[PDB]
């Protein structure tokens, strides 16, 4: 009972873009000794995925 | 941008973006502080065409 449109929206949603930010790069509310960053790869590389 | 309404309550009241965020006008120094002879100074770089 899966229509072809469900295939399109499932691929459109599970193969997303990317996401990146930093933790404490903007003006300090506390004296942080160093700042790190976070990433997120919402992209499928292998066909097995 | 501060009086944007988020939730409409069953009692007529309105929850707004001011009660949930702060809308500062760009700039955001202390992401890139400037200096001049030790004192704080905002620099403009005149790039030759």
């Amino acid at each position: 009972g899966i229509t072809a449109t469900d295939v399109i929206s499932a691929v459109n949603d599970q193969n997303a873009q990317y996401a990146t930010g930093k933790i404490g790069e903007e003006p300090v509310t506390q004296k942080s000794p160093y700042v790190y960053s976070i990433t997120m790869q919402g992209r499928l590389q292998n066909p097995s995925e | 941008f501060e009086n944007i309404i988020l939730r409409t309550n069953n009692d007529g009241s309105f929850l707004r973006l001011k009660d949930v965020a702060d809308v500062e006008i760009g700039s955001q120094q202390y992401s890139s502080q400037g200096r001049l002879n030790g004192n704080d100074a905002v620099p403009i770089m005149i790039n030759l065409q």
